[PDB]
């Protein structure tokens, strides 16, 4: 009755169990009630508009496949899954209709993407030394890693994913060429990495705990200014909206923040400063992002940057050059970070986002408001269009001559 | 960006055609401008396209081409047409028995001396996608020095002497002429690329089968507006995933050829490699009834097609560069309200060519080059929808290589 | 001593009599074990060449020893055999 | 020359893969494709030159004491007046100076190099010839 109202809102918490019913079944056997509840009580009008929810979200979990001859009374027997809730998942399926289970339903969405079978092995033996082709297994475990059951068959899979992507990316370093970043997997990995990028902290006894240290020890070694040109930034640039900006995984989301200042931390360690400086993507590019990421207007996009920033924090507090540079640019971000939450709903946490932000604001300010008590001519953001030297009197009247916001 | 920083303090610049909302209002934020990835990329041409890449408010490059100089709101009715019609039309066998969908593109020119468009950058002309899969020497050779003498100029012969060589052309010389073209030209690589980039055969299949009956239903459109895509090195196709979009919107109102200065005997251009994409193929199954169904889905556009594009001012200027708008909209009602595609090509003709060498072989090979293909004059404007599409690919789509081909109309590719 | 005719062949044809498991045990451990049993008093000087040649030539079964040892050119470009001049 | 070795070779087998060091061979190599009265003799030891440099660049994936080991005796044996060496070291002088050419090849060794052969070719008492040849490279 009261659920009537909204109907859309309520998907979500079913995405999520189809999500996360593989570690607890009665789960997903708990949202497949609810769903029966829906399909019995509401008018099939509004449940319409989002079949097209049910049957892809139906598809998840679903796609896996004493007592002897001597009469003794039995006394024993006398003094007395999963896999039957997918029997009731096709029941109820077969219960809602064609039109609503054809839902499950252009590009194709695979083209064959490397046109060029570079991945391949060459297995030796004592007759022969046969040569097997390893790529074409490759989107089959992409989507097995990806999704299985049998924690002891998913992780194996998961394992050998582990093992031939750095067999592979060790031979993509062997014969590079001039063009993309010699594209052996460049474009096949700006591909490939973001589920194993999410496998580095997910829900698991095991490939947690192992695969983000993977990828820990991936983009460290991945932030060297050897290991620098343009490798570092397929991974950086793909991290950069699916760990960050995206709906679900919110741990991922704090996961990669920390995993990028940490990132960037390795690199200052083992980036000489100037090939920083000279770097392109660097820390005033990863200003800039930040900037247009709390700038780009919705709600994933703003809680990323404000989360990341948050999480960030803990170095670039540390940070003292950049923060003594950035400062009128990072307050006047976070206003327009507070001015685009209080237009819109507060429910969402990058409000307490927001209020992390502020306490690292005032926090560097008073390690260095002395810093900012003088007029310093530190670079201008946009947010003050007054150029002079920056002061901190000088935020501190733009925020007062712009109080009394509408938000 | 450059006088002006990157701000939405004056405006948020935002890509022109985009707000086409049917009655919804559009978003405020709406995917705009904020960034620029713009680098001096103008390919060269009569319209000097160039491609200036917007990084919009993602900062996420969004290439723009920018034409040159004529009416090129032309191509701006031109695609909105397309998307109109096409978006329901014949997307699937139960979606034709709905009319619905067909893969198409927008155009926004901003003045009759300028015209901006969208530089996809995930595309490629057929002739570039196969330029680059053979053996390019192949390429380089076989297309360089086997290519105008021995097929084209034994058509022919001579440039300017070109047509009058045609003059002295005929059915037969020029079928083995074709058949040279295809000895011009190689074969059955366009199945090598397309299997180098097919994981799955039958994804593959079902995608590219649907990209034949695209091309197709694109071709006859092409024969109701009589658009200048002489070569196939005007045809694009998306090297991701074959995506179409019209090219050289130049000639309208039956005016692929009936001013052109080289004879363009196409009604639809019908490259052997389209053919050859898979031998067993005979382009009599599949497409055929969808163009079938789509002349079935023809019934009542003429009240508003012939109510729109000469709504405004009839197509201005479109072909007295390349006339009345009244005689414009009387071929555009003619090929319309059912007609022989023999007889418009041929009435096509010659309107125009009737000065050109060989005007009659060419309105007859228009007709029809042999007996099968001659017939296409009895069922004269008006027949049945697999009467009328088998004549335009048999009697029309052939003898365009079988009469005369110009060597710029690319007949071999 | 026929291991080192001046007859190339007829001594190649005693080095495959020789490196025959037969005469010579296929395998490269027993192969070399005969080898040490199989010195000639006077062959000191060319023992070690001819040894070195038998042991070499059984690498002829490893099906990677004609393979090439590396498949990613640093520098790659047309790669054809070059001529020489070989005047008396 | 060092007191690591980097010259291994792991002899293909069925199932033995023999590793050996090839490093300590490298100066009497090199003395023998210089000197080397046979031509199959002197022949065979530049051609194994050729496949063994072309073997370390391959092993290139900071050895400058190899390197200027090889120098030397690319000098002398390029300006070989009989055919056959210098027959050898025209495809192989460009074929090294394209390997050399590379932007990855422009640290510390090329460079080096360079300015050690072609002055050295020149500042030689005798071998003019030689300083020719290092004018054109």
């Amino acid at each position: 009755n009261i659920i009537e109202l909204d109907v859309r809102a309520y998907v979500p918490a079913l995405q999520m169990a189809f999500k996360l019913g593989l570690s607890y079944t009665p789960l997903a056997e708990v949202g497949l009630n609810a769903l029966e509840e829906w399909s019995i009580y509401i008018d099939r009008h509004v449940m319409q508009p989002y079949y097209k929810d049910i049957l892809p979200c139906l598809d998840g979990y679903l796609k896996t496949s004493f007592n002897k001859v001597v009469l003794k009374h039995l006394k024993k027997t006398k003094n007395l899954s999963l896999e039957e809730i997918r029997i009731r998942v096709v029941q109820m399926l077969g219960s809602l209709g064609g039109q609503i289970n054809k839902n499950l339903l252009m590009m194709k969405s695979y083209v064959a993407w490397d046109r060029e079978k570079r991945l391949s092995f060459a297995v030796p033996f004592r007759e022969m030394k046969p040569v097997i082709f390893l790529d074409v297994f490759l989107p089959r475990v992409t989507e097995l890693a990806l999704t299985a059951s049998d924690r002891q068959t998913k992780v194996a899979a998961c394992e050998l994913l582990h093992s031939m992507v750095m067999f592979m990316l060790g031979k993509a370093t062997q014969m590079p060429e001039g063009g993309q970043g010699a594209p052996p997997m460049y474009q096949l990995y700006k591909r490939t990495f973001p589920v194993l990028l999410r496998l580095a902290c997910d829900v698991d006894q095991v490939t947690r705990q192992l695969y983000e240290p993977l990828v820990m020890q991936l983009i460290h070694w991945f932030t060297n200014n050897k290991k620098f040109e343009s490798q570092d930034t397929v991974a950086l640039l793909e991290a950069i909206l699916d760990g960050i900006v995206d709906p679900v995984d919110s741990t991922l989301r704090d996961f990669c923040g920390r995993c990028i200042r940490e990132f960037l931390k390795w690199s200052i360690k083992q980036i000489t400063p100037q090939q920083q400086e000279k770097s392109p993507v660097n820390t005033k590019s990863l200003f800039k992002r930040l900037y247009s990421l709390a700038l780009h207007p919705n709600a994933f996009k703003r809680l990323g940057a404000s989360l990341a920033f948050n999480n960030i924090y803990r170095e670039f507090r540390e940070e003292e050059s950049l923060v003594e540079q950035f400062v009128f640019e990072a307050l006047v971000i976070y206003m327009e970070s507070l001015a685009l939450a209080h237009a819109d709903e507060k429910s969402l946490g990058t409000i307490q986002q927001c209020c992390d932000a502020i306490d690292h604001l005032c926090r560097i300010i008073e390690k260095k408001h002395v810093s900012l008590n003088k007029a310093k001519k530190r670079r201008l953001p946009r947010g003050f269009p007054p150029s002079a030297s920056l002061c901190l009197l000088d935020l501190v009247k733009w925020l007062l001559a712009h109080c009394g916001r509408p938000q | 960006m450059s006088d002006f920083k990157v701000e939405f303090l004056r405006n948020e610049l935002e890509i022109p055609g985009q707000y086409d909302g049917r009655g919804k209002p559009l978003p405020e934020y709406h995917v705009r401008i904020a960034g620029f990835d713009e680098r001096v990329t103008v390919m060269a041409s009569l319209r000097r396209p160039k491609r200036i890449i917007i990084r919009g408010h993602d900062e996420r490059e969004h290439p723009f081409l920018v034409k040159g100089g004529e009416d090129l709101r032309q191509d701006q009715r031109v695609e909105q047409l397309f998307q109109v019609m096409n978006g329901i039309l014949a997307q699937d066998s139960a979606c034709s028995q709905r009319a619905l969908q067909l893969r198409t593109y927008s155009v926004v020119p901003m003045t009759s001396r300028l015209g901006l468009i969208e530089w996809l950058e995930n595309t490629v002309t057929l002739k570039d996608l196969l330029l680059n899969t053979m053996s390019q020497e192949e390429k380089a050779a076989y297309l360089s020095d086997p290519r105008a003498p021995p097929c084209e100029y034994k058509d022919w012969l001579d440039v300017g002497a070109y047509m009058l060589m045609y003059k002295g052309a005929n059915r037969t010389e020029t079928v083995t002429s074709f058949r040279k073209r295809e000895s011009k030209v190689p074969a059955d690589l366009l199945k090598r690329a397309f299997v180098r980039m097919s994981t799955s055969p039958e994804a593959f299949l079902a995608l590219r089968s649907h990209f034949a009956s695209s091309h197709a239903l694109i071709c006859i459109s092409h024969w109701i507006l009589g658009i200048g895509d002489r070569h196939l090195n005007n045809f694009m196709v998306a090297m991701e995933t074959g995506g179409v979009i019209g090219i050289d919107f130049g000639h309208a109102f039956g005016s692929a050829t009936q001013f052109l200065p080289v004879p363009e005997l196409m009604p639809f251009r019908l490259t052997r490699q389209f053919i050859n994409l898979m031998l067993p193929m005979k382009e009599t199954g599949l497409m055929y009834s969808i163009m079938v169904h789509a002349l079935r889905a023809f019934r009542s556009d003429p009240g508003l097609l012939t109510n729109t594009m000469d709504v405004f001012v009839k197509e201005p200027s479109f072909d007295w560069k390349n006339w009345y708008p009244r005689q414009k909209i009387c071929y555009a009602k003619r090929k319309l309200a059912g007609a022989n595609p023999a007889v418009i090509t041929c009435d096509e003709l010659l309107l125009g060519h009737e000065k050109a060498p060989a005007f009659r072989d060419y309105v007859a090979v228009a007709r029809g080059s042999k007996d099968h293909n001659i017939r296409a004059q009895e069922p004269e404007s008006g027949l049945s929808e697999e009467t009328q599409v088998k004549c335009l690919m048999d009697q029309a789509t052939d003898p365009n290589i079988l009469g005369r081909t110009w060597e710029g109309w690319e007949p071999w590719m | 001593q026929g291991l080192i005719d001046e007859n190339p062949g007829l001594q190649l044809i005693i080095r495959n009599f020789w490196s025959h498991e037969t005469r010579l045990p296929s395998n490269t451990l027993d192969r070399l074990l005969a080898l040490n049993s199989l010195y000639s008093p006077k062959i000191e000087v060319h023992f070690l060449s001819l040894a070195t040649n038998f042991l070499l030539e059984m690498t002829s079964m490893s099906p990677d020893y004609p393979n090439p040892m590396f498949e990613h050119p640093l520098s790659e470009c047309e790669f054809q055999e070059y001529t020489i001049d070989s005047d008396w």
